[PDB]
């Protein structure tokens, strides 16, 4: 029942519809990439968005190909690419492959700051796959018969120099996704509609934090237990706490549904404010 | 811009080899190479010279229990033919 | 579909042959220099050439000679240029090293701004290219066996700002690209040659805007065809966008006229101007 | 059929042979360095030089002088004198190092620029080499046991930004370049030699064009040969060009001297000044 | 027939004999360090008096003072140090360790320039052999045993630029080298000695180029040879002067001795002065 943006879904349907589209005349990027700060709900968005449309999805973690001991991200992409495009013809819907944290989650300090043999390598792949999206080739068993080309979908916080080929040839297509106020009311709205609040309660909520990551309000909805532990604990007493809930036979603690109101989570807020302006 | 140099500390632990040199016993072969059109020179080469040996391009429980160098046939030298295109 | 302009053709052309030919008692340079304004098609037009001869290109950015490591700038080229020489050897046909935007990595503009060793270095290693292009060594030991030219295209804003041995009559060739009135009537109904407009109609579109690169009418035409594909996902709708796509109906093909691409290009300035 | 200029040929002539030769009670200098100012043609006279007495030159790259790598370019040159000192043993024959553009190498352009370490141990390398010619240790074990002594040529646009102690008169022998008139008529004669030019038409092209360096003239000649060169490829066809030059089974081409005047070289040498007036 | 400063050779002789001596009570540095201007006869007097003493010599360059592996220019300082301590009780003569220009090595210029963690751990090693001399130990197994006392000598153009606690009067004994006029006249003697001036003539030689090295006299002799070489270059031909000279199977050629006169000796000396000159503009 989350908001999507309706910004976001027209960069989404215009990409992968045009490429699906065959009118001649026309050239058409065939990656798109998405950059903006973290917790900005770019990932949250795209799974959102496909399901709407009821396409299919496959999802190529970061991690998957930065890691020194996983396998080889050259023979990776290419046989993940292959395995989509048969989807199309099987499944008979439009069928899209994306990546996230390209440059980033691999462990790395840098984060795209210092290239590495294996950022080469996703280079190298992604430029022969958008040169020739028709034919892609494994080490073995060559088929001379063409794929159907297979849109690509990428984000990240930003995009590494070497990529800067691609954008001036026009072949990738760089999305900068940043929230305002009204996009802030309609995620911030989705995720207590169930709880219940005003209109008028939500724009406050937005206005208390003007810049704030989408991540920190969705998170502020986790805290709502804490008061209750904590009385919880005095009840039972600091002695045995652990023993009657780690590993007893006994009735499981019940909480009964946490009152809603501004003053709560005002009060949490800045409690989250507070932790992090120490932190950095 | 920052540019430094540095020293540093090491923590410490496949078909087409153009550096190899020919042994005096070992069977040489030349062919006369066509590939199909979107297919390098170097790749095509790789293919020949891993089909006509072993094959095996992905690795199993039982390949493990043996030497891959050992036994392995190897393209060392790639040469135009004059006036021909691919 | 797309025209090259025969001038620059010609001048590319000329570069590359003379570097493979071995005529006696003439020395030549091993670098063509294009410079100009920003997008002119300076790099477009290389891609277009170098399809045409179906000869092999190895790209370095320009914004990957300014890296955090001293000589890294430096040891990339050299390493670049081996694996070309290479492929000229075992492919057995043309291939060509292109540096692009060079301005910003071996420039130097005003004294406010704080340089490094790699200003230094990039500009030394292509002095060196240049004047020994049989001779050049991978780090560790030494060998003496010569290797195949290979001749190099450098693509810049200006090189006024630039090392002053590194340009040189006989170390550089020099062309400065400026589209002229031919030129633009020649590339702009290029681009339109599809949509089917008469070349006097051509001819007042770039009347029209004069002050303008090309990729200004490159983009315009992406501008016309995004406003129609919108308003066909919209028709569709969003649910059922996938049923009529895979197996287009119903879709108006895009305006493509001459008064409205005028219309659509004063838009595009009065935005440009909203920002200025 | 190139002229050497007589100064030029008599400098490093004795600076080479003087190093080889054994004279009791005097003490040579090991480092002879040339500077002047571009296109003057340093290197290029030092090449005719090597090739006329038939020396073997190992050359050393002033683009390489700094790495990634803390003393890597410390450790080249120590090892690259071996290697040189290595030829003379065993070919029996004068051998040469020679460092092309010093001046970029181990130079500090202004006192704004951060420099690393590298430079400061280039200096520090040479200034050992030229002390002790005969003692340069590999990295490791310690050897007591001499090695050849090898000369060492160096090219420079300016020396004045270089470490001070290296430049001296017992450390480097200094020699400054720059052609006067009789020089200058001699090696545009000497470029011209096969044409066939009168000695009164050699004196006009240097009067016109009185304030260039050698590779002007030089670079006259290439601009002749185009015409012929366009025409062959349009007759070949632009779309196997590659094919012919390349790899082919026929002799290659044959151009027919164009028609050399000095009215026609004037001509070009005005449209290469318009060239360089147009990026200045 | 060179000439070496007594200063100079007194200095040197009393710092390896007292290391090699055994003396109760009195302590004695191990680190000599000279410093000074550039090419006035630092290194190449050091190299005279132990020709004349007769002492076996081990030479680090300063460029060997850095390695792309951490913590190992630290190792060579410790190698190089226990190789010499063998060579006393294997010949039974003095020897010396000559780490030669430190300063280019070691030396912090500004503020402006990134150093490494090599320039730190050298400082520091060089600290321990100066303390403790006969205990120095190579990275591995830990043996407890002696070995023999090696005194150290040192150059550099500046020692400013370098850690403090490694040049105090404790750790190093310091000299300060700048020839006077009659070290200068002794020296300018030698060098032209089998020449044959009368001492009038050596007094002006050195009025007329007052502030100029030892570098600068010496070079002049090679000037002076080059018309005999030149001449020697075009008889044997151009063509053939490489395997006339390097393959030496016969006999190596003979100069006579050019005239040496003060006038002509000046002429050479503008001719110097005007290369010099040339660069610095
Ligand atoms: N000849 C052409 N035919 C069709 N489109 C062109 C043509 N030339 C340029 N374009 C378009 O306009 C853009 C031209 O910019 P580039 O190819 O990046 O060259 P450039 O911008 O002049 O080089 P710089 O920025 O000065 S280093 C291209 O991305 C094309 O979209
Ligand atoms: N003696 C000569 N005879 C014929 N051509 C010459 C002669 N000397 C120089 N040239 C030409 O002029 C050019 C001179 O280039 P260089 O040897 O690099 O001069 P340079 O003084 O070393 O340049 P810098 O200082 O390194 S930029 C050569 O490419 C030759 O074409
Ligand atoms: N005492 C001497 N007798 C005869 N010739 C000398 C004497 N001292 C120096 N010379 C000459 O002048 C040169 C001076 O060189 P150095 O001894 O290296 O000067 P320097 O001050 O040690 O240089 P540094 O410290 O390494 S920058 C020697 O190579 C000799 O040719
Ligand atoms: N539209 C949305 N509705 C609800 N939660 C959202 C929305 N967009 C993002 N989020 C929240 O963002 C978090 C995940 O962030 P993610 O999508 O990974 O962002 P990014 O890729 O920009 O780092 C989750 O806690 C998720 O609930
Ligand atoms: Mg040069
Ligand atoms: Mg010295």
């Amino acid at each position: 029942s989350y908001y999507i943006a309706p910004r976001f879904l027209d960069k989404l349907a215009v990409h992968i519809t045009k490429n699906f589209l065959n009118i001649p005349g026309v050239r058409v990027p065939l990656i798109l990439g998405i950059h903006g700060r973290k917790g900005e709900g770019k990932t949250f968005q795209c799974e959102l968005a496909f399901e709407k449309m009821g396409i299919e999805v496959t999802l190529i973690s970061g991690g998957e190909l930065e890691s020194p001991d996983a396998g080889d991200p050259a023979r990776l992409i290419r046989l993940r690419y292959r395995e989509t495009a048969e989807l199309i013809k099987v499944r008979g819907k439009m069928c899209v492959l994306m990546i996230n944290d390209l440059d980033a989650g691999a462990g790395r300090f840098d984060e795209g700051t210092q290239y590495t043999v294996n950022t080469q390598l996703v280079n190298a792949t992604l430029m022969n796959i958008a040169d020739n999206p028709t034919d892609v080739q494994l080490p073995g068993s060559y088929d001379s018969n063409p794929i159907r080309r297979v849109p690509i979908i990428v984000t990240g916080n930003d995009f590494s120099t070497l990529y800067a080929p691609l954008i001036r040839d026009g072949r990738m297509e760089k999305f900068y996704w940043e929230p305002n106020r009204d996009d802030k009311v309609g995620i911030v709205g989705g995720i207590f509609a169930e709880d219940g609040l005003s209109q008028r309660e939500i724009e406050q909520l937005v206005d208390t934090f003007p810049k704030q990551s989408i991540d920190f309000f969705s998170a502020l909805r986790s805290r709502i237990y804490d008061i209750q532990i904590r009385d919880f604990i005095h009840k039972v007493g600091f002695e045995r706490i652990s023993l009657r809930v780690v590993n007893s036979l006994e009735a499981p603690p019940e909480f009964k549904k946490p009152d809603f109101s501004l003053a709560h989570l005002i009060e949490s807020g800045n409690l989250v404010l507070g932790e992090q302006q120490r932190v950095d | 811009s920052y540019a430094q140099t540095k020293t540093q500390t090491k923590s410490g632990y496949t078909y087409y080899t153009p550096d190899y040199t020919p042994k005096d016993t070992d069977i040489l072969a030349a062919f006369r190479v066509t590939p199909q059109p979107g297919v390098p020179f170097e790749e095509a080469a790789a293919a020949v010279a891993a089909e006509s040996s072993t094959g095996t391009w992905t690795t199993v429980w039982t390949d493990l229990l043996t030497d891959l160098d050992r036994y392995k046939g190897r393209c060392y030298d790639i040469e135009p033919v004059p006036g021909e295109d691919n």
